[PDB]
């Protein structure tokens, strides 16, 4: 490339753009939140004898 | 005959609690009552009143 990119700017920016264009759109439905899920996976298990 | 004496006879007494909400101004010693559990001992069994 680079050479062939060179003497064809427009193609290059063509790449460029359909990169953030379509980046640009995920930014617009990603999650968000402080952390990730980092926690071990717990499982509870509760009953009362009564007294 | 026997099988209705050990089931009354066999049986863990539920128990409430001495101090128990909601409870009167004052209360100050809130302490759960225990019963009795059941029987153990192949003895235990070997009573119970027929
Ligand atoms: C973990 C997943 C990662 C996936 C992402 C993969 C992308 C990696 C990109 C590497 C591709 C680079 O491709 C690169 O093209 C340019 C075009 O100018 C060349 O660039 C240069 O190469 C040689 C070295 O001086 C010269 O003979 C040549 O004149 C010059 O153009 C390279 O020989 C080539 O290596």
């Amino acid at each position: 490339m680079s050479k062939f990119f060179i003497d064809r700017p427009i193609f290059a920016w063509v790449i460029a753009l359909v990169i953030m264009l379509a980046g640009g759109l995920s930014i617009l439905s990603l999650p968000v939140n402080q952390y990730p899920a980092i926690a071990p996976p717990a499982i509870a298990v509760q009953v009362s004898y009564p007294g | 005959d026997v099988s209705s004496a050990i089931q009354a006879q066999n049986v863990q007494i539920s128990s409430g609690q001495l101090g128990g909400l909601p409870a009167v101004k004052g209360q100050q010693l809130n302490a759960t009552i225990i019963g009795k559990t059941r029987l153990q001992t192949a003895e235990q069994f070997e009573n119970i009143l027929l």
